[PDB]
């Protein structure tokens, strides 16, 4: 049929859409993780400490997530690919069953049991088996 | 264009309200643009007009945005048109006596 | 909950211009394209054109090219339809319609307004 | 090194005259010449940089033309504050040296 | 064909406001304050012109609120000597200073510098006569937001400091007469450029009202002086030792520092109080209006005291990121 | 003529020089944006760490926005978004040899979000998800 | 505003060394290079050398190599000239001069100080 | 800057004894790594983007 171009769903505005379609609008949720903006006779500072604590905690959480992506291979983020083999013990389903018929919520409700082992494999594999390889490639 | 009436030898009150309730600068002049009474904050200052000895304003209402002008010993010759300059607004008021 | 609210009825002389508005309630306005469809009284549906509320790209049919304009405003979630150089054939009822817009193409018109009568 | 000759050394003229004074370089020095004006007991002030472009603050009666080995400066109408000495300077290569100087009276 | 190329660190700024912080040396109210730099860095920005507006400046309101808070802390239990206070900006913001001698208050400035933070200023609390301020160069300067409108006020900045002596016989001030006469001759001359070459200019006293507006209200040595200034402003100027003694009085409960509903008692402490200070400027109010114009002393609104001296500075916010067309394919 | 090497203009010193000359001096301005080091009523311990928190929150947001439009080898990078000719149409000798940065922002400031939407979307949905098709074999 | 201020006059015996200063007001010192120009009384001007204040690199005329030295101090914005092994030929006026310095090359010396008499 | 060979530098000392002798030469290598590649790997791919 006819078309005019893409639209703007909004922040968190594709959580019910399909797996492929929600991977097109990853960019509008990365902005609002840090969000920004925000913007008597000086008796007490009771919400001059707590708002500031919330902002410091948000900055530290974003820095922790960026540091977690920095230890693993890339930091050219929002999508990249690595070299861990996907074992069939973690939710053995077909590609069309999880990439056409799923939201991301139903994906996390299945892979909520195996975040730590996947994180450890991504912690070790590309970060100690892609490194110490280029130094032998650059002999000449 | 508000109209107020007064009696001979009495006190007439001239009301002029602000948009907000805040002590903030104002000016009270006559039809020939001669200054009668204003503020420099909450320090009331008087003009070189002939009405300076009888001009008065309520300081205790200045926090509430009401910026009046109290005239005592009201004569005949002071029935003029009074300008209340409050942030580029000319609240024109007529005085009859 | 997904409704479109329209302006009142307008009566105009020939050769003038008419401006109608269409405001969205109950859906994210920047996510679905918007059509303008007219009905002459006693006849069928006639199409004018369609607008993206995000990018501002417009499309008018070539019969009404240079005569019918479509603008938007995201602050109040509203689209404006301007019809210029009126004759007597433009008298009728006008609808703004929301497209379902699945897979970056036109699919079907599911939400319709109450109609604006112009004479 | 690099030798610069100013001609004439002493020039006499009246108020309002149009006066052109000449600077010669021993080689081609292209277009990087600068003209300076000095009064006695004072520091020189810059008039022309790039041998044709006016300094900001120098009025429009001063001008300078030239290329290669040949340069001239021209005043269109002499004012009494202009009677001073005038220097032409190259910076094409080391060393940088000064001209012979032309005092106008 | 040209493509978009994104640059980081572009030197462009916008007009914006943020918080500022004090910086004053290493007594009155300033012990929780950052020490200043030993060498304040300044960078002159050639080929840069932009507009200033000292009537819509936002720094004077923050300075006003800060100085009311610190002085209200200072008086409520201490010395009252004014200390020069620098005003410094955080990381990411810049302070722009216009160093040109010709400045009518608003409009473009042909030569600007960026300064890390300002030269220090003493928070003097005075009406009518500007005390212990900074002096403009060249000629006597007149600043206002509307010369023709008499509803505004006129700010006068001198070239020469006028010596005055607080003495506390009734307490009185000593003024040199001939220096006062030549400086008001300089002031009337600049008023003659702004009003015409056939105008007669008069100077009378205050019109009346509260005693703090009618009299020179200031603080000498912890003591509260209210001086009748009719002996200074009584003169006229045509269409084309000696010493002056100002009588002063001391009151117990007053109104000061722009506070509403104020009463606070203060006794004399000890000894004879005598101090010297410099008039640096004036604040004036303009009043069948074709030949004669008379200007009267004023003051009161204390933001004009800080606007008289913080006119040179503005706060800008640096936007580092920019885009430009460039022939580049990745 | 004779030369010795480059000079040091300083903080915000490129607002009066040409953009092509301003491109070599981006790094010394980019170093001291965050500045760093720095080192009962509460001043200098409250109302002053808020300034540091605001500066950090500005710098992290700007660095994240530069990392989204993915270059991350920063201070100069190119993009495959075509330039619209309706946005202050000039020549390359006119802009890059005769103009400053501030006058260029003075003309381009009306188009900032229209730049940011296209730079935010178009490359990073078109540079990505074609390597997904490229790495099939 | 952009003015150079130097030290006072000096009278010193032959065979010794002299030190003169040049401090800059009104501009950023590290943005422009600095020339030094001498003048014999009744004669023309003579050039000595030029210093980059940002790097501290010096370039000296080869008649005066190993004899005149150029230093700088960025904290107080000063450039210093040293002349060693004094004769009777060096008596005259010493000027420091700011080059306009467009395009990383010498252009013209637009700002000069008011001179130093060295005898 | 501590002219040693590989059999001195990689198998038989810790990082403490390395930085204990490289602490004299911190900024002289940090300025060179600051300037050289970051102005030389730049300003050449723009010339490579001409074609
Ligand atoms: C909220 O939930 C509703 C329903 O749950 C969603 O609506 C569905 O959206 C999907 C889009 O993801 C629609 O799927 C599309 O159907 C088109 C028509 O399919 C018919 O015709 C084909 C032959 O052409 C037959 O094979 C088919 O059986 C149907 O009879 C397809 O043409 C579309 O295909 C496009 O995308 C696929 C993706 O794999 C490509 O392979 C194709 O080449 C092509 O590009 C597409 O599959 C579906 O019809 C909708 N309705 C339902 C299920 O009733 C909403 O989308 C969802 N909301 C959001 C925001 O996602
Ligand atoms: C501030 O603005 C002035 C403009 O008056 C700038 O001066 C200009 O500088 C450029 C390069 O620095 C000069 O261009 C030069 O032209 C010669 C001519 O042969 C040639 O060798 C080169 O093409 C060289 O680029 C230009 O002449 C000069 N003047 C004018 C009127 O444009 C100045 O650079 C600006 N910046 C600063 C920091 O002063």
């Amino acid at each position: 049929a006819v078309g005019i171009g893409a639209v703007f769903l909004g922040f968190l505005g594709a959580a019910g859409s399909t797996m492929g379609a929600a991977s097109m609008t990853l960019t509008v949720q990365a902005r609002n993780l840090l969000s920004g903006i925000v913007q008597h006779l000086l008796k007490l500072t009771v919400w001059g400490i707590k708002q500031l604590q919330a902002r410091v905690l948000a900055v530290e959480r974003y820095l922790r997530d960026q540091q977690l992506l920095g230890i693993w291979g890339c930091s050219g983020k929002l999508i990249c690919c690595t070299n861990v083999p996907w074992n069939s013990s973690w939710s053995n389903r077909n590609l069309s069953e999880i990439w056409d018929n799923m939201t991301w919520l139903q994906w996390d409700k299945e892979i909520s049991n195996y975040t730590q082992i996947i994180y450890g494999l991504l912690e070790e594999s590309q970060n100690q088996q892609e490194k110490n390889e280029q130094d032998l490639l650059a002999l000449d | 264009k508000k109209v107020v009436l007064g009696k001979k030898g009495d006190t007439v009150e001239l009301t002029c309200t602000a948009s907000q309730k805040k002590s903030i600068q104002f000016h009270w002049k006559n039809s020939n643009q001669i200054k009668i009474l204003g503020n420099q904050g909450s320090f009331l200052t008087k003009g070189p007009s002939k009405l300076n000895d009888r001009a008065d304003s309520r300081r205790s209402l200045w926090d509430q945005g009401n910026f009046p002008l109290i005239i005592k010993n009201l004569k005949i010759e002071d029935s003029d048109t009074y300008i209340c300059e409050v942030e580029d607004q000319k609240e024109e008021v007529q005085l009859l006596v | 909950q997904e409704v479109l609210v329209q302006s009142g009825a307008e009566v105009k002389k020939p050769g003038a211009s008419v401006k109608v508005s269409c405001r969205a309630f109950g859906y994210t306005f920047t996510g679905n394209a918007l059509h303008w469809v007219r009905q002459a009284p006693g006849q069928g549906l006639e199409w004018l054109g369609w607008i993206n509320p995000h990018s501002g790209d417009t499309t008018t049919s070539q019969k009404f090219q240079g005569r019918v304009y479509m603008t938007r405003d995201k602050s109040i979630n509203t689209a404006f339809l301007d019809v210029t150089r009126l004759t007597s054939d433009d008298t009728g009822i006008y609808y703004c319609a929301r497209d379902k817009y699945y897979g970056n193409e036109a699919v079907g018109m599911d939400v319709w307004g109450q109609g604006t009568s112009v004479t | 090194d690099i030798q610069l000759t100013q001609s004439p050394s002493f020039l006499s003229a009246s108020v309002g005259d149009k006066v052109t004074i000449t600077c010669r370089a021993s080689q081609g020095v292209r277009n990087e010449l600068a003209w300076y004006q000095q009064k006695p007991g004072k520091a020189p002030n810059l008039l022309i940089y790039y041998a044709s472009t006016l300094q900001s603050g120098v009025p429009s009666r001063f001008s300078a033309t030239g290329s290669g080995t040949h340069f001239t400066l021209t005043v269109s109408s002499l004012q009494p504050e202009d009677f001073a000495t005038y220097f032409c300077q190259h910076m094409s290569s080391y060393p940088l040296t000064f001209g012979g100087g032309t005092k106008v009276e | 064909n040209l493509w978009v190329t994104v640059y980081y660190g572009v030197p462009v700024w916008k007009d914006a406001e943020t918080t500022l912080f004090c910086a004053s040396d290493a007594v009155w109210a300033t012990h929780a304050c950052v020490p200043t730099d030993p060498n304040p860095q300044e960078i002159h920005l050639e080929n840069v012109t932009e507009e200033f507006n000292m009537w819509k400046n936002n720094m004077v309101e923050q300075m006003h609120t800060d100085i009311i808070s610190l002085w209200d802390q200072s008086l409520k239990p201490v010395s009252f000597e004014p200390i020069p206070i620098h005003y410094c900006a955080p990381a990411g913001f810049a302070i722009l200073k216009c160093k040109d001698k010709k400045f009518n208050g608003t409009g473009p400035c042909p030569s600007v510098s960026t300064v890390q933070c300002t030269h220090g200023i003493k928070p003097v609390v005075s009406t009518q006569l500007l005390l212990n301020g900074s002096l403009a160069e060249e000629e006597v300067m007149i600043r206002s937001e509307n010369i023709t409108n008499n509803a505004k006020n006129i700010l006068v900045q001198f070239n020469t400091p006028v010596q005055i002596n607080c003495t506390r016989r009734q307490a009185h001030c000593n003024v040199s007469k001939a220096t006062w006469n030549e400086t008001l001759g300089k002031v009337v001359k600049q008023l003659r450029k702004h009003f015409g070459n056939n105008t007669i200019i008069r100077f009378a006293n205050s019109s009346g009202g509260d005693l703090e507006v009618t009299t020179h209200s200031f603080n000498c040595g912890g003591e509260f002086f209210y001086c009748n200034t009719s002996g200074l402003f009584n003169s006229t100027w045509i269409s084309n030792n000696d010493s002056i003694t100002l009588p002063c009085r001391i009151k117990q409960i007053i109104n000061m520092w722009q506070r509403i509903g104020q009463a606070m008692y203060a006794p004399p402490i000890q000894g004879v109080i005598r101090c010297v200070s410099n008039i640096t400027g004036l604040i004036l109010t303009r009043d069948t209006n074709s030949t004669t114009e008379t200007f009267r002393p004023g003051g009161g609104d204390m933001r004009d005291n800080w606007r008289s001296e913080l006119y040179k500075y503005k706060v800008v916010k640096i936007e580092p990121l920019g885009v430009a067309p460039t022939r580049c394919k990745r």
